[PDB]
């Protein structure tokens, strides 16, 4: 698949996230128990609330396309649809929310992804969204500075930077650490303390965070340069307009 | 010279509006704002005095952790904080609905045809001016025919009323002048003219009812009001029966046959009857407005004129009242009407365009949509990127989105003098926007933007309409905001850069001409900004009725 | 024949059923299953006379915590449904062999009704269905117990509400699966205001079906909209065939192709294969590293990216087993794929910008709700001629209870009623087997 | 003793009530009336300001040439001319209206079980209270998760706020009294074991949306903005994602599943949304009057507060505004709640039927509706033979004709505890009365009257339901003065004869008994006299935001 | 011509589109026609009237049978006619939405077809008082048209169509 036309690195980075194939470098470490925390959905040791019985005490008619897909792993449990949600500044985050739905509809199975100016979500099954969570937040997708993960309160995607580099959060919930040059998780993504803090690991330096992001600008890449990427949008205008008409 | 925003974003912040870098969360929260204090007064006084807790600004989240910004009005010099833009707290804004509202236009056509062909009797100027001295102690709710009636206090209604236009000068000329929306003293001469050839020898009222009555009812009251006191003083000034067969006549005119209404009702999901603001179409509120007949020299102060009328009116108080409520949408409107950001846009679009093609010279085809709707998208967006403290300013990306592709689908309908590819040019402006910065709206935003290019130019039943001829009620439109009033400023840009003096309906141009109307249609912006500063006096208010 | 198109047709497990069916033997203008299936949908109505007995004996008349005390009236309604019911069914016919159905259904606690199919030929529209049915059982059951002139107002306020203070019939004992003419977003709209739970509840959640019955009714009523009038026929066809009617086996292969590990990006990727592979896009353009696809054939793009959408929201869907992302599937299937090819999504932008507001307007709070309270002719969802509703009605058919507004709680009447109805309970079935045998009349 | 009309008789004129003669034409027209002339004054003054006329005495013809009457609000001893009775003169009847249309009752119960089972997460009273707390500051406009939020002024809304009850005595007396309608405190104890049987284990809100906005907007606004608040109090309270797919159950729950609208929406020849006059049935009139939970000793003082709550909201706000306009019908309404007229008649025919039968025992049948309605007709029209002063004060025949004929059908359905004979009672009444005088109301009055009898015990489509459903919408009642508000007297009357605590519908009664309204719902005619007089207080101004 | 569409005394300037559509009446009915029908020779009925200035349209029956209701004779009608008269002039893309406002008025921004130059006896169903009631919703002066001011005529279409409601 092609996903993108475009011949700068922004269009290069957005096929990259779309690509299942394309491995997302992975920049930090970050436990189970962790990730468990920052989601904020169950404490340490709960066991999985449902929403519904496991599949297979159900005993449901036969249908033959739910015999042909085969269900995640929380589907098959009854698991609670629970959400993460990431805020990207435009100081060239490394993603950003249409990249972040668009990617996600290639990479995950049974996803529900929400884009808006601030906020970007994804809802699924508690356990598989924790596996897929992982991912999010340990990889190019996430950096602990221009990216946020927050449930409510997203102001900042077109905030100025703080002098650490930091975006703005009304709530603060990722706190610059002077003294290591990291970023720790003080709250969860709904903004309530965490006993202990996450160790976020570094923010990414101007280079790496031009060298990944998906974000045209006039002091990045332009995407008015990047004719070939206009060309195909002018294309799409051009084409639903004839197509509505005759 | 300075971009237009410069000084508005110098205010606002005590950095240079190109840096960058900024410190938070050391303002004290609300404290750092004078109407955030007063309002955390004023909730310890509401709470204490009535026995519920309400106002208080440790609920939820604190606001205030970045600067709570004041607001340019645009063409002013008025700098207020927002919540004196919402239209709760500004009453220029309420009077700006009640006089649309309580507004009708009533034919005498059908009328005077009843008088001369069915009663026999002569209709001349005289005649009508007996009638409107008749009509204009009737409206207000007073009596002119029955014993021991009971009546509206005069005072409470003073701004109720009827007065005439007609397209035959010496017609208008021969009735009383205090009756008479004069068409050549409030419009320049060519739009004069074209408004005189549009009306000919017809004679319409203007009809407003009291504010009071529109606010304790509906708009729906505004055609059956006026009716009510047409009939009875066609009784008394022509002398019929009080109740024969012909009154019926009058009343099914005055009602139906030749009332133009502000708004067309609404299907019942979001059911409404006639004059609210769902059924005022796009190139009705651009001909409400009346920057056309003052600032003609000038086409986007017209437009963007019209874009503040409507981005209140549709996206404060119909949106964000009549279709949800609460806190509301009051930024979603202002950053078409603050900062001169809009206009900054939409002057640099013009001057593309004046430049590349002239006014309204420009083919009329896709061709021009796609040259002049990108160039002006891809300024505005490098605006925001020059500039962090305008992109930290209309920090939300739907703002942002309305506010570029009006300036862009404004400048392309300035090329082509047409309306249509105009629409088209808003569309396409969106789709560039998302691809550039991977963000266009807030979740509901691109609804109709998806579906919009398909239906800028279908013909279909539900689909195709030429844009003047939208509104509210159009079904990709019924929903969201940062669109209806940018909207109508498109609307009425190709006609500014015409110099057509209307829009849409002649008669609803010629009825806001007048300055007996509460509200200054000739100045939004400056009265929106007297509203905001406390200083605007609307009607409708029960002192006179009250305790001291 | 108006155009050359054929299409193969199978059934709900992906047996062929028949070859090179012409595409005008599915058109709603000439496929006589689909005429039944509509002429159905107006005149069936679901009587609750428990629910009328248990309104008339609490005096809870009228609409939601309404009661009236002292206007209590006990009467044995289930206990004697069979003769209620006979009485009804007496004046709710035109003759005595006609195709009127009364039939009881849970021990009497409910009734099945079709209205004969005559009073409709003589109507303007579809309120006979319910103002008939409604009558009939009022009179029969004073008749049945000698109600009195001073209570019967009552019966009549247990089955029909408060209407006429009321436009709609707030507090009915009966139900249809069309709501009141009033309430159409527009002229023509009637058979887009069915909730999508009660066409998954009338299909028993078997997800073919379910994404047949909304499709066969929403482009119906672009027929009735006149939007499947000239240029736009054939484009209204190809839809109704490849998204509703798994025309080729389209919509199935693509589903078991990606059904054990797909996204929606995999089932893209696999109808982009498929569109190449069958001559209907090509490329048209190279640039640097990606290629522009052109299509001689709208019509048919159009329709083949449909199939896609209804396979990627039975992928996406069926996977999570909950429906709300089908508001995401319908938005980016629609937006990947427009990047992925340079040509038009499905209904030229259409359905992704329903799907933008769809997606706003059930996960916000200013209105809409859950997938299944949406229908063709609600403000949200109305904006795609067709090409939206039928994935939400598959969704809805695969979630297997993440929704509080579930068909179970919404439908239930209308479920054990109308699933009794073969032609709507199954209608890929009958609508292919009429196909099959008109096939040389077109 | 005296009938209970004489005083006011006294009052009005010179002679005594029984003379039958009098002089005409000595009073000065207009200057007779205190009234009167300060309107003269204020026209000249209106007319000078705005430069154009208005309210003048010698336009038409000329009033007073009779005495132009004081009336006494029935149970009160305020006499005030008929002008200060005008609903636009008249801030109490005004707020009665807006404290309606801007009430919402939504439930709590599917958006608890949204939060047990989707969310799993558990509600306590605890978790209600600081909802309800989070609430208070949301509902008037104020916001609780976004940075950056601009909010009404907390004084302009002061009126605004949410309650809850319950039939649950052990969650109701734990949450702060401060958000509770108290079942117990508000209902004597009969009629609050009723009102809790009814609920259970509900919760219900009652939500009341700021005056201001009710003003500005229209009825339909009311339960969008309720729900926008009920919104973000739960993501706020309940720690939601703000916005994930279950924030849709909670609103289609508020606005939808769970919502009570006031009056629901009209049919396009009137169209209208939610909360509109026309849409609030007969029962639910009875029920938002609060009479019924403080005279309840007394079924003839709880139905005529009922008449005239209706009256004033049907004949003259509905009526003779939304539906009409212009001077309106303010006396077709006074007629039922002044000068104790339509009391004296109707506590004859409570005394007729409790000595005959005893209230609610005499047979549901036409036996009693020929018995009682003919009698108590009778005694009414013989009133206005006695009385030539009562007559010249009734003058108009429709008065008289809904006066006699309340009397009659609230005396049968005292009489058989069933509103549908006290309805056929009612249009027995005026057959009677049109026979006796040969005359009965103007010329559209008998319209309902005629179809009325066959109508009472109708069972098709559009013409059979009970009393209490139907509504100013009922078909037959769409149109005309004199029958609405005496239709929900009747209606309450059967309910208040037998000691019910409600008429239609519990949670109705329940959420008017607050005395955090700005309108006295327990004593109308009471209030009805404070605005009359200029002494009531309403909500909505906006003083606070206009010049000095 | 004069781009007065709308509704009552509304003008686009500078959308006029000088179309001769009545000098070309029977090639734009015949299209309507063609678009308008099921089949060949099913019962539409498109006439010509008053030289070309009027049509008399009938929509085929069966497009009833497979409808819910009786707004498709007005949409099908308005939309055949549409697409005819911008195909008879190779109307642009550009132009054509006039000739849908010129047809159909300003729907669907008002609920009715305002300024429509198409009309039915029956009016659309939101207007009516009460389900049912679409029969009873047709003017007393349409039916007294209709019969010629047959007196019998015209009280025999006026109960045939009350009493059917
Ligand atoms: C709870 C929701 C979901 C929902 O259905 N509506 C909300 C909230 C609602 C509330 C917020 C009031 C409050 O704080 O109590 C109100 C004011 C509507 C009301 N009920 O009165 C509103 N949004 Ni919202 N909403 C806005 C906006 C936005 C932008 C904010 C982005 C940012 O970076 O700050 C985003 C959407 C996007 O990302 O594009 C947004 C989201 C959201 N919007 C998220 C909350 C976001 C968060 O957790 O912080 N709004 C705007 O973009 C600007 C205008 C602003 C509206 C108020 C005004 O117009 O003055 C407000 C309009
Ligand atoms: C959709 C429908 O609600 P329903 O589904 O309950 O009928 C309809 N409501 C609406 O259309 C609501 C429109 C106004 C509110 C939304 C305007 S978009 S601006 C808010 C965006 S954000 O700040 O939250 O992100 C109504 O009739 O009430
Ligand atoms: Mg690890
Ligand atoms: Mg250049
Ligand atoms: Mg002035
Ligand atoms: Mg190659
Ligand atoms: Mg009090
Ligand atoms: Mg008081
Ligand atoms: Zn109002």
């Amino acid at each position: 698949a092609q996903y993108y036309p475009g011949t700068t690195k922004v269009a290069q980075n957005r096929r990259n996230f779309c690509n299942p194939e394309y491995e997302l470098e992975k920049l930090r470490e970050i436990s189970d128990e962790d990730v468990v925390k920052i989601l904020g959905h169950r404490a340490p040791g709960e066991e999985y609330p449902s929403v519904h019985p496991p599949l297979e005490e159900m005993d449901e008619p036969e249908d033959a396309i739910r015999e042909m897909v085969e269900p995640i792993d929380g589907a098959k449990a009854g698991d609670r649809v629970r959400y993460i949600q990431f805020t990207d500044s435009m100081y060239f985050a490394p993603a950003q929310p249409y990249v972040r739905s668009r990617a996600y509809l290639c990479r995950y199975r049974g996803a529900d992804a929400g884009t808006l100016s601030g906020r970007q979500i994804i809802e699924t099954r508690e356990r598989d969204l924790e596996k897929i969570s992982k991912e999010l937040l340990e990889t190019e997708f996430f950096d602990p500075a221009r990216s946020g993960v927050r449930g409510k309160s997203v102001h900042g995607h077109s905030l100025r930077l703080d002098e650490d580099g930091m975006m703005f959060d009304m709530l603060r919930r990722q706190i610059y650490n002077k003294d290591t040059g990291r970023v720790e998780m003080v709250k969860n993504q709904i903004g309530d303390e965490l006993d202990e803090p996450v160790d976020l690991g570094e923010p990414l330096d101007e280079e790496t965070l031009m060298e990944k992001t998906t974000i045209y600008r006039v002091d990045g890449e332009a995407y008015r340069d990047d004719v070939e990427a206009v060309e195909i949008m002018q294309r799409i205008h051009v084409l639903r307009s004839q197509g509505g008409f005759n | 010279a300075d971009k237009l925003f410069i000084n508005a974003l110098k205010k606002k912040f005590e950095e240079s509006p190109e840096e960058k870098k900024t410190t938070f969360y050391t303002l004290g929260g609300w404290k750092q704002s004078e109407r955030k204090t007063e309002f955390v007064n004023a909730g310890k006084e509401v709470a204490a005095k009535r026995g519920i807790p309400q106002y208080n600004p440790d609920i939820g989240t604190p606001l205030g952790q970045r600067v709570l910004m004041p607001y340019q009005v645009s063409t002013t010099d008025t700098y207020v904080e927002g919540d004196d833009l919402h239209f709760v707290n500004n009453a220029a804004m309420q009077q700006m609905w009640d006089d649309i509202r309580r507004t009708v236009i009533v034919g005498l056509n059908h009328a005077h045809a009843v008088i001369e062909k069915r009663l026999g009797k002569e209709v001349t100027p005289e005649t009508i001016t007996h009638y409107l001295e008749t009509v204009n102690h009737a409206m207000p709710g007073a009596a002119v025919v029955q014993e021991h009636m009971v009546e509206t206090h005069p005072a409470l209604v003073a701004d109720s009323y009827v007065k005439v236009f007609t397209g035959n000068d010496e017609i208008a000329d021969e009735i009383d002048p205090a009756f008479v929306i004069d068409i050549n003293k409030q419009f320049p001469e060519d739009q004069a003219e074209t408004l005189k050839a549009e009306v000919g020898d017809g004679i319409w009222q203007v009809v407003r009812i009291p504010t009071i009555v529109s606010r304790t009812c509906d708009g729906a009251t505004t055609s059956r009001w006026s009716a009510m006191q047409i009939g009875m003083s066609m009784i008394s000034a022509y002398k019929q029966a009080a109740g024969e067969a012909a009154t019926g006549d009058f009343a099914y005119a005055a009602k139906h046959a030749e009332v133009i209404h502000m708004g067309t009702y609404l299907p019942v999901r979001r059911a409404r009857g006639e004059n609210e603001p769902g059924g005022v179409p796009f190139g009705y509120l651009a001909d409400i407005c009346q920057s056309s007949r003052v600032n003609y020299e000038d086409p986007v102060r017209v437009s963007l004129d019209v874009v503040a009328t409507g981005a209140m009116l549709y996206d404060q108080i119909w949106l964000g009242s009549y279709m949800s409520g609460g806190v509301g949408f009051t930024q979603y409107a202002t950053a078409a009407y603050t900062d001169n950001i809009l206009d900054d846009f939409t002057y640099f679009g013009k001057e593309y365009v004046e430049d590349k093609y002239g006014l309204c010279e420009a083919p009329n085809n896709m061709d021009t949509v796609l040259d002049v709707a990108t160039e002006v998208t891809f300024y505005g967006l490098e605006q925001y990127e020059e500039y962090p403290a305008l992109l930290e300013d209309q920090f939300g990306g739907s703002q942002r989105a309305a506010v570029v592709a009006a300036a862009a689908g404004c400048s392309t309908a300035f090329a082509t003098g047409n309306a249509q590819t105009g629409l088209s040019g808003w569309y396409l402006s969106m789709y560039l926007h998302k691809e550039q910065h991977s963000r266009l709206g807030f979740y509901g935003y691109d609804l109709q933007d998806q579906c919009g290019a398909s239906n800028v130019f279908s013909i279909r039943g539900d689909e195709g309409l030429p844009l003047e001829l939208r509104g509210p009620n159009y079904p990709n439109y019924a929903m969201n905001v940062g669109h209806q009033g940018e909207y109508a400023g498109i609307s009425q840009a190709p006609h500014a850069a015409r110099g057509d003096a209307f829009v849409f309906n002649p008669l609803v141009k010629i009825a806001f001409a007048d300055d007996n109307l509460v509200f200054d249609f000739t100045n939004v912006r400056g009265e929106f900004a007297k509203g905001a500063l406390r200083e605007f006096e609307p009607a409708g208010e029960r002192a006179l009725i009250t305790p001291a | 024949a108006k155009f050359e198109d054929k299409v193969d047709l199978y059934d709900d497990r992906g047996n062929l059923v028949e070859e090179q069916v012409p595409l005008e033997a599915l058109s709603p203008l000439r496929n006589p299953a689909i005429k039944s299936i509509v002429q159905g949908i107006k005149r069936t109505v679901a009587v609750n006379l428990e629910g009328i007995e248990n309104a008339l004996k609490t005096a809870k008349v009228g609409g939601p915590a309404c009661k009236i005390m002292g206007r209590e009236l006990d009467l044995d309604i289930v206990g004697n449904a069979e003769s209620i019911a006979a009485a009804a069914k007496e004046m709710i016919q035109v003759t005595e062999d006609d195709d009127t159905n009364v039939e009881l259904l849970g021990g009497g606690k409910r009734a099945l009704v079709q209205v004969p199919s005559a009073r409709f030929d003589v109507a303007a529209e579809y309120s006979a269905a319910p103002l008939v049915t409604a009558t009939a059982f009022v009179q029969a059951i004073i008749n049945e117990f000698d109600v009195s002139m001073y209570d019967a107002n009552m019966v009549k306020a247990a089955v029909l509400g408060r209407y006429p203070q009321s436009v709609e019939y707030m507090g009915a004992n009966i139900a249809t699966m069309l709501d009141i003419p009033q309430k159409l977003e527009g002229p023509g709209y009637a058979l887009r205001n069915i909730m999508v739970n009660h066409v998954v509840a009338a299909t028993l959640k078997n997800t073919l079906q379910a994404a047949a019955l909304s499709t066969i009714l929403e482009q119906t009523a672009m027929f009735e909209m006149g939007d499947a009038v000239g240029a736009f026929e054939r484009m209204h066809l190809l839809g109704l065939a490849y998204q509703g009617m798994n025309a080729d086996n389209l919509v199935f292969d693509l589903v078991k192709a990606n059904g054990k590990e797909g996204t929606v990006g995999s089932v893209i990727a696999d109808l982009v294969e498929r569109a190449l592979e069958d001559g209907v896009i090509k490329v048209e353009k190279e640039l640097t590293d990606y290629k522009v696809y052109g299509t001689d054939d709208l019509a048919m793009w159009n329709a083949y990216a449909a199939a896609g959408l209804m396979a990627a929201t039975m992928v996406n869907q069926g996977a999570a087993r909950a429906a709300q992302g089908v508001s995401s599937t319908l938005l980016y299937y629609n937006d990947l794929i427009e990047f992925e090819t340079g040509l038009p999504s499905v209904d030229f932008g259409k359905v992704e910008g329903t799907a933008v507001g769809f997606s706003f307007f059930s996960h916000s709070i200013y209105g809409g709700g859950g997938p299944g309270i949406f229908n063709g002719n609600h403000i949200v969802t109305r904006h795609s001629k067709g090409f939206a509703i039928p994935c939400v009605a598959a969704a809805m058919a695969l979630d297997a209870g993440t929704q509080m507004f579930s068909p179970e709680a919404t439908s239930g009447l209308i479920k054990e009623v109308f699933s009794q109805v073969d032609e709507f309970r199954e209608p890929l079935k009958y609508v292919v087997e009429a196909a099959a045998e008109i096939k040389n009349e077109i």
